[PDB]
Formats: structure tokens, sequence, C-alpha cells
């Protein structure tokens, strides 16, 4: 018992771990990427003169 | 006096051996019980795995 149900635990355990990485991977590559648009249409000086 | 010993050795003999002969009883108990349950729990628990 207290290894197959824990190891199906494991098994399990991979497959959500590995998925709230990839949530975070998707979700910071939208930020990035919108961050991305943002400044170099904003102005690579601009921002350096509003500063 | 040995006669008196006699007595004593029947009677706490007596007492004693009836205990720990019963104490094999809930032994055995013991052995089975968890033969049993141990196929039974094995059960429910690889049932609910699933």
């Amino acid at each position: 018992r207290v290894k197959k149900v824990r190891e199906m635990e494991l098994i399990y355990a991979r497959a959500q771990l590995e998925l709230e990485v990839s949530k975070a991977q998707q979700l910071a590559n939208v930020e990035a990427k919108k961050f991305k648009e943002m400044t170099e249409a904003l102005g690579p000086g601009t921002i350096r003169d509003l500063a | 006096a040995m006669s008196m010993a006699v007595e004593s050795t029947g009677n706490a003999k007596a007492e004693a051996e009836s205990r720990a002969e019963a104490a094999r009883i809930e032994g055995e108990g013991s052995v089975l019980q968890a033969k049993l349950k141990a196929q039974a729990l094995a059960i429910e628990t690889e049932a609910e795995l699933e």
C-alpha cells in the first residue's frame, strides 16, 4: 500500500508539476513579448529621457 | 511442608499455564487475523487505487 499509492502519487505529481511550470512558462512568455512590443515601439531612448 | 509445596505449585502453575495457553489462542488469532486483513485491506486499497 504505502508503496503503490505513494508512487502513483509520484507519477501524478510529476504530471502536475511540470504542468505548473508550463503554466509559468506560457504566462511569462506573454508578459515577455508584450513588454517587448511595449518598449521597442515606445522608444529605446524615450524610456531613458522620460526617466 | 512439601505438601503445601505441592498445592502451591499446582495452584500457581495452573493459573499461569491457563493464561499462557490462552495467550496462545490470541496469538494464533493474531496470526490468521493478520493473514486475513492482509488480503482484505489489499483488495479495498487496490480497488480504490483505480
